[PDB]
């Protein structure tokens, strides 16, 4: 009275909510379903109560009357005596990313070239720089700018999942899901490493915890932060570590959504959660933690420190902010 | 316009 029920997006995040929900003594419980759209559908009917969501995602939940409920809150610098639970958001950088090698590719000369993205609808891999580029370009055949790219969640005969290449048995090409192996931030981000792509639309951090060894994984444990650029709207590159100056945008941090009428109480139990599973918890690393999956960011990203409180109880507007707000809608005019 | 998607 009352468990909360998670939606899991595809089966590697389904795994992972079941052992949560055996750690939590069925505190939680899981649906699954194969897309986030699919989720955000089932939390409509009542058959879900929340998932954690990137911001292109809550513009949707929310257009259908879905609410913010806590956020991701990663390792700060500033407000620092303050507890994670009460500190506020600072949003992320999402960035354009090529290899240092690939010379004079720049912002201004993208068309043509091959891309990554997180996933269709996504900030910093799709609404950002899809919307930054038919704004740029006076068009809305976006889908005719790159000439491939992986794009999860478009058609996959079309050319934005020509670069998508499906699961380990190479089925499920171009499904936003992580069985996608281009998927999310991670999957794009190893699109460019391995030149399937061009270019990544990621974040900065992103870049970080996958080179210099931050990840052990295969594909990422050899990569070294010096060979890659990101692409500034001047049409400058620069070096990683100059992402304050050289991004897209700011992103709202991806966010917990549910009905209005379970918010309360998908609150109440997710502090409670991460107190156990959490940062810090009782019993992460011991028996379970939330916001670990060996780099795949699976249910939260893996940089979450905690989940936070959202200061003014803002609607989903207000959480993801007036402009973003509106750059979503303009560029939603295209489709 | 302005409705939701599903
Ligand atoms: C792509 O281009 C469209 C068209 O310019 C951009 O939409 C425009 O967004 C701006 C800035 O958010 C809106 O400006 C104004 O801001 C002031 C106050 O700060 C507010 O008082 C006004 O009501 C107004 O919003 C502008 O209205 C809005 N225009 C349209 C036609 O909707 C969009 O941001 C661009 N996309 C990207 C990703 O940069
Ligand atoms: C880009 O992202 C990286 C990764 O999150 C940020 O570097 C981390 O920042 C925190 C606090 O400043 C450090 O304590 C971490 O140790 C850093 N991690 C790594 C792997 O280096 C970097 O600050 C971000 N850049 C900008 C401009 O926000
Ligand atoms: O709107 C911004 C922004 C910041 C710097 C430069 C440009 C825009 C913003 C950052 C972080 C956040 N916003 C909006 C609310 C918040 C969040 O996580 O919801
Ligand atoms: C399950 O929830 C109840 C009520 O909040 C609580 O008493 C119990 O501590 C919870 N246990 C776990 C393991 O999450
Ligand atoms: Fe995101
Ligand atoms: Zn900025
Ligand atoms: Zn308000």
């Amino acid at each position: 009275y009352t468990r909360v029920v998670w939606c899991a997006v595809g089966p590697e995040e389904q795994k992972k909510c079941q052992q949560w929900s055996q750690q939590s003594g069925q505190n939680v419980t899981c649906a699954t379903a194969s897309t986030t759209d699919d989720c955000i559908v089932l939390v409509l009917k009542g058959e879900a109560d929340a998932l954690n969501l990137d911001g292109g995602y809550i513009y949707t939940a929310g257009k259908c009357g879905l609410v913010p409920v806590l956020a991701e809150n990663r390792k700060s610098s500033k407000h620092s005596s303050l507890d994670c639970v009460l500190r506020p958001t600072e949003g992320y950088l999402a960035v354009a990313v090529v290899k240092k090698a690939n010379e004079g590719l720049t912002w201004n000369s993208l068309k043509d070239k091959k891309s990554c993205h997180t996933a269709v609808d996504r900030t910093a891999g799709w609404n950002i720089p899809m919307g930054l580029i038919v704004n740029q370009t006076g068009s809305c055949a976006f889908d005719e700018f790159f000439s491939q790219s992986c794009a999860p969640g478009a058609d996959p005969k079309s050319r934005l999942c020509a670069l998508c290449a499906g699961d380990d048995q190479g089925l499920d090409k171009c499904v936003p899901n992580s069985k996608e192996k281009y998927y999310g931030y991670t999957g794009a981000f190893r699109c460019l490493a391995e030149d399937v792509g061009d270019v990544a639309f990621v974040k900065n951090d992103t870049v970080w915890e996958n080179t210099n060894g931050e990840s052990t994984a295969d594909w990422a444990k050899n990569l070294k932060r010096e060979d890659f650029r990101l692409l500034c709207l001047d049409g400058t590159r620069k070096p990683v570590t100059e992402a304050q100056s050289c991004h897209l945008a700011v992103a709202p941090n991806h966010a917990v959504v549910s009905r209005s009428d379970r918010a309360a109480h998908v609150e109440q139990v997710l502090l409670h959660q991460q107190a156990l599973f959490g940062k810090n918890g009782k019993n992460c690393p011991d028996k379970f933690c939330l916001f670990k999956s060996e780099t795949k960011n699976l249910l939260f990203n893996d940089n979450t420190e905690c989940l936070a409180k959202l200061g003014g109880r803002p609607t989903y507007e207000e959480y993801l902010g007036t402009e973003y707000v509106t750059a979503i809608a303009n560029l939603k005019k295209c489709s | 316009l302005e409705a939701c998607a599903f």
